[PDB]
RNA sequence: UUAAAGGAAUUGACGGAAGGGCACCACCAGGAGUGGAGCCUGCGGCUUAAUUUGACUCAACACGGGAAACCUCACCCGGCCCGGACACGGACAGGAUUGACAGAUUGAUAGCUCUUUCUCGAUUCCGUGGGUGGUGGUGCAUGGCCGUUCUUAGUUGGUGGAGCGAUUUGUCUGGUUAAUUCCGAUAACGAACGAGACUCUGGCAUGCUAACUAGUUACGCGACCCCCGAGCGGUAACUUCUUAGAGGGACAAGUGGCGUUCAGCCACCCGAGAUUGAGCAAUAACAGGUCUGUGAUGCCCUUAGAUGUCCGGGGCUGCACGCGCGCUACACUGACUGGCUCAGCGUGUGCCUACCCUACGCCGGCAGGCGCGGGUAACCCGUUGAACCCCAUUCGUGAUGGGGAUCGGGGAUUGCAAUUAUUCCCCAUGAACGAGGAAUUCCCAGUAAGUGCGGGUCAUAAGCUUGCGUUGAUUAAGUCCCUGCCCU
C-alpha cells in the first residue's frame, strides 16, 4: 500500500514529509522511506513581445514538480487513519492499495 | 482603402419573400346544413397528419409539418 | 472514470486559480479585493477569498457569497454543495497593493483629481507600516501628449530574487 | 437553410483560445490555451516562474 | 422567429430555479455544442437573456469566452412579473442561509 | 507700434569642440563564414479582379513564433443570415410573423427568386429613436507589454560649508576593478536606488537522510566452452553508480614579488573548482512598434443590397530584376557498401470538448497496411542500440560514382478536398558549382565549428527557432587607431 505525495514547492513538501514522518515513526509500523522521484519541468518559450521588433528576446517559464513515495504494509483501517493530516493547500494525496 | 465596394448594378431590384394569401380560406363544405365534405387530401398516419391536410400540386403532394413527400400518376 | 497527468493537472489547477481570481476581480471591483486561496479536499474543496470590505461579499442576508457558490458550481462542475465559499477580513488596508490601487480607481473616477489622490494613498500607505511606495498614473492627463505622472517616497527595492516576495 | 458547412474540426481555424478567442497566434499544446501575450501577464497566476 | 415554445418557459424556469446562468461566446459558426443543463446550446440562451440585460433587469459579466448572469434585488422585483406565472417561490439566493 | 527687449549667473538639451575611459554587436593575431553557384524563405519593384497588412541603420527584411488546399484570411468574385437588444408607433391580418415538396435559374437537395399552397402561433414585419459588431482608420490620443539608449554605470535626499538666490561641494587629482567597486586626498560626513549581494543550473564529497516506478555484491534456478576451483549473459545486505533533501566546500585565503598603512595585480601548492553560464535589473526618455492579442479604450466611418457574420472558389506562391537570414556541395582530411559502437534535455490516450507515444507478429521491395499489447508515465516505447566517429572494400583528379537543381512516369500515408505547392518512396533526366572581387557578420575554452535529437507549428510537418547531447582547435588576456557609447 503505497501513498503519492506531490507537492508545488519543496519547502512545504519537506515540511509535510517531515510531519509524516514525526507522525509515523512512533507506532510499529515498518515506514519506508519517501523515495525522491527526479523533479519535472515544463519549459515554455516566449516571444515577450505581441509585434516583431527587437531582438529575439524570449521568456523561458518553469515549473518544478516534485513528487514523492512512501510505502506503508498495513490494513486499510490504519490507511484511512493516517490520511487525516491536516495538510497545507499545495500538497496532493493519492493512494494505492 | 481606396476601392470602394460601389453597387455596379447588373441586377437591379430584388424583393423579400411576402407571405400573401385571400382574406379566409374555407377548407370545408357543409353538406345538408351541418355535414362536412371534406375537398383536400389528408396525411398518412406517421404523427403528422393528425390535423395537417395535403397541398394541391400538379403531380405531387406535400405534408406541412414534417415535410412528407408522395407521389402518384 | 476519466484521469489527466500530473503534468497538466497542475497547469490546469493553475488556470483555474488564474480564472477564478480574475474574475472574481472583474465582478467584485466595488468591495475591497485582495486574492482568493483555495484549499483542495475531495469532500469539500474550499474557496476563500480575502477582502478589504467583506461586509459586500457577506451581502444583504447571505445573498452574494453563496449566488457566487451557485457561479462557480454552474460552469466548473461541482454538484451537491461541494464548492463553499469563505471571507476573510483583511484589516491591514494599507498592505495590499492591489487593494490600494482597486481604492485609487473609485477615487480617480468620481473627481477627486490625481494629485490629491496620488498624495492621500501615499499618506496612507506610508502610516501604513510600509516602508516605501510608489504610484505612477500614466496616460492623458491634461493634455493631448501622455504626460506620466509618478511618485515616490521612502525605500523601495527594485532589482533582485525577492522582489516579488 | 444552410447554417452550419465546413466543419472546421482540425488546422488552425479550430483551435479557438480560452482567453478573447484569439485564433491568429498559434495555442499551444501543453493542457494550455493562451494567446502568448496574455501568458506572461498570468504566467505568475497559474504558477510559471522566470528563473 | 420563434423556437418551440418548451425553449422559453425552460430557460426561465432554469433561471427561477437557480439564479444563475452562463454560456459562453461560441455562437453556432465553427462548432455546435449543446448547453451543459438544457437542449438549446447558445443563441436562444443569448435570445432570451438579451432582453434581460438591456432592460436592466439581468446584470451581465464577462470571463474569458463565458457570459454569466447575475440577479439583482431590482432583478427579484422585476422578476415578480414571471412570478406572475407561478405560485410565489423564492429560489435558494435569498430566502434561507444556513 | 509693442509688454517686453535686455544684462550677469545656475541646471538641462544641443555642437559638425577638447580631454579621459569602455565595448570582439570596435580592432589587433586568428577561426568559421556570407557576399560566388543551386535551393529554401522574407523584403522592395513588377504583374494581377486579388496578389491583405505593418515594420525600413544597429533598434525592419525565416519579424508578427507569419509552415496558408477552405479554414488561418484581415484581399478579390458570386451567393445566404440577423444574433434589429430595448421603448413609442403603422398594418394587427375577421387568429395569415416563419419553414418547405416537385420544375426553371443557380455549385447547391440555399424556397435566393419565380409556377404552385400547406404548415408555424401575438416572441413577429415595417417606421421612428437608439443598440451591437468590425483583423475598418488613427500607436502623432492612449493603457499595458516589448525593444533601444543599456548590459554601459549612472542617479537622489538628511546635517554641514559657498553664494542674496536658482544651485553647488557631497557625486573626486591619482591608483585599481567588469563596474560611482574600493583605497586615498580631502569642505565634507553618515547614507539610498542600481552594479554586486539575491534565485536557478553546472562542477565536489561523506559507511548523513533512501528508494521492487533506480542499481550493486554474493547467491540459488539455469544456457554455453575448456573440461583445470575459471569466463560471459537470462530469470540476504548497501546506496558507490541513477534520482533528490539539508548541511558542508572557495574566501584572494598560505607563500614570494610588484604597491604610500594601503585599494589591488602577478607565480605555485592544497583543492573538484583560483571562479562558470543565466534570470531579475536605477532616475529618465525614443513623440521606436503593437487599436491586426483582448469583452483595454477615446475620436471618425459602416450598420441590412453591411467595413457585421456565414457558404463555394481564387489569392497571399503569382518573376525582365536587386537585397537579407539560412540549407547543400565544389571532393581523396573525400563519396559507396558491409561490420562495430556510445547520449542528454524533453514529449506521449478517451484533454474546460477531440485527441496522440508505440512494442510485438504477419504481408508488401519501399514509403505503408492489418491484429494484439503497454503507457495518464523513472513502470511502456527505452539499458532513446542517434549522427559524427572506428575497421575493411570500391572509386583515382574525370564536372567523376562530388553536387542532385530542373523534369517525366508509378505507388502509399493524413485531410472532405493537395491540382497554380503537401509529404514520402522507386526508376530516370543529371545544370551551374574548379573554394567565391569591393565589402561585411560572430567569437576567448567544452568556447567557435562539424554532427544528430526533442519541443513550438501540426492532421500530414522543417532548411525557421528554442533547448539538448557527440566530436571538438589555431590563436588574445592588450590598446584607443576604424565604429559606437559614457563622463568632465
Ligand atoms: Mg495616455
Ligand atoms: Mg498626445
Ligand atoms: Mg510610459
Ligand atoms: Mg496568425
Ligand atoms: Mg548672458
Ligand atoms: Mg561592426
Ligand atoms: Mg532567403
Ligand atoms: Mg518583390
Ligand atoms: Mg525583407
Ligand atoms: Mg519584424
Ligand atoms: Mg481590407
Ligand atoms: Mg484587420
Ligand atoms: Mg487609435
Ligand atoms: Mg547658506
Ligand atoms: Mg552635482
Ligand atoms: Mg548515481
Ligand atoms: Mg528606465
Ligand atoms: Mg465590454
Ligand atoms: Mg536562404
Ligand atoms: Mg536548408
Ligand atoms: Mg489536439
Ligand atoms: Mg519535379
Ligand atoms: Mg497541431
Ligand atoms: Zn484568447
Amino acid at each position: 500500500i503505497r501513498i503519492t505525495l506531490t507537492s508545488r514547492n519543496v519547502k512545504s513538501l519537506e515540511k509535510v514529509c517531515a510531519d509524516l514522518i514525526r507522525g509515523a515513526k512512533e507506532k510499529n509500523l515498518k515506514v519506508k522511506g519517501p523515495v525522491r522521484m527526479p523533479t519535472k519541468t515544463l519549459r515554455i518559450t516566449t516571444r515577450k513581445t505581441p509585434c516583431g521588433e527587437g531582438s529575439k528576446t524570449w521568456d523561458r517559464f518553469q515549473m518544478r514538480i516534485h513528487k514523492r513515495l512512501i510505502d506503508l504494509h498495513s490494513p486499510s483501517e490504519i490507511v484511512k487513519q493516517i490520511t487525516s493530516i491536516s495538510i497545507e493547500p499545495g500538497v496532493e494525496v493519492e493512494v494505492t492499495i | 482603402k481606396r476601392k470602394k465596394k460601389s453597387y455596379t448594378t447588373p441586377k437591379k431590384n430584388k424583393h423579400k419573400r411576402k407571405k400573401v394569401k385571400l382574406a379566409v380560406l374555407k377548407y370545408y363544405k357543409v353538406d345538408e346544413n351541418g355535414k362536412i365534405s371534406r375537398l383536400r387530401r389528408e396525411c398518412p398516419s406517421d404523427e403528422c397528419g393528425a390535423g395537417v391536410f395535403m397541398a394541391s400540386h400538379f403531380d405531387r403532394h406535400y405534408c406541412g409539418k414534417c415535410c412528407l413527400t408522395y407521389c402518384f400518376n | 472514470a476519466v484521469q489527466i497527468s500530473k503534468k497538466r493537472k497542475f497547469v490546469a489547477d493553475g488556470i483555474f486559480k488564474a480564472e477564478l481570481n480574475e474574475f472574481l476581480t472583474r465582478e467584485l471591483a466595488e468591495d475591497g479585493y485582495s486574492g482568493v486561496e483555495v484549499r483542495v479536499t475531495p469532500t469539500r474543496t474550499e474557496i476563500i477569498i480575502l477582502a478589504t470590505r467583506t461586509q459586500n461579499v457577506l451581502g444583504e442576508k447571505g445573498r452574494r457569497i453563496r449566488e457566487l457558490t451557485a457561479v462557480v458550481q454552474k460552469r466548473f462542475g461541482f454538484p451537491e454543495g461541494s464548492v463553499e465559499l469563505y471571507a476573510e477580513k483583511v484589516a491591514t488596508r494599507g498592505l495590499c497593493a492591489i487593494a490600494q490601487a482597486e481604492s485609487l480607481r473609485y477615487k480617480l473616477l468620481g473627481g477627486l483629481a490625481v494629485r490629491r489622490a496620488c498624495y492621500g494613498v501615499l499618506r496612507f500607505i506610508m502610516e501604513s507600516g510600509a516602508k516605501g511606495c510608489e504610484v505612477v498614473v500614466s496616460g492623458k492627463l491634461r493634455g493631448q501628449r501622455a504626460k506620466s505622472m509618478k511618485f515616490v517616497d521612502g525605500l523601495m527595492i527594485h532589482s533582485g530574487d525577492p522582489v516579488n516576495y | 437553410q444552410l447554417y452550419w458547412s465546413h466543419p472546421r474540426k482540425f488546422g488552425q481555424g479550430s483551435r479557438s483560445c480560452r482567453v478573447c478567442s484569439n485564433r491568429h497566434g498559434l495555442i499551444r499544446k501543453y493542457g494550455l490555451n493562451m494567446c502568448r501575450q496574455c501568458f506572461r501577464q498570468y504566467a505568475k497566476d497559474i504558477g510559471f516562474i522566470k528563473l | 422567429m420563434l423556437m418551440p415554445k418548451k425553449n422559453r418557459i425552460a430557460i426561465y424556469e432554469l433561471l427561477f430555479k437557480e439564479g444563475v446562468m452562463v454560456a459562453k461566446k461560441d455562437v453556432h459558426m465553427p462548432k455546435h455544442p449543446e448547453l451543459a443543463d438544457k437542449n438549446v446550446p447558445n443563441l436562444h440562451v443569448m435570445k432570451a437573456m438579451q432582453s434581460l440585460k438591456s432592460r436592466g433587469y439581468v446584470k451581465e459579466q464577462f470571463a474569458w469566452r463565458h457570459f454569466y448572469w447575475y440577479l439583482t434585488n431590482e432583478g427579484i422585483q422585476y422578476l415578480r412579473d414571471y412570478l406572475h406565472l407561478p405560485p410565489e417561490i423564492v429560489p435558494a439566493t435569498l430566502r434561507r442561509s444556513r
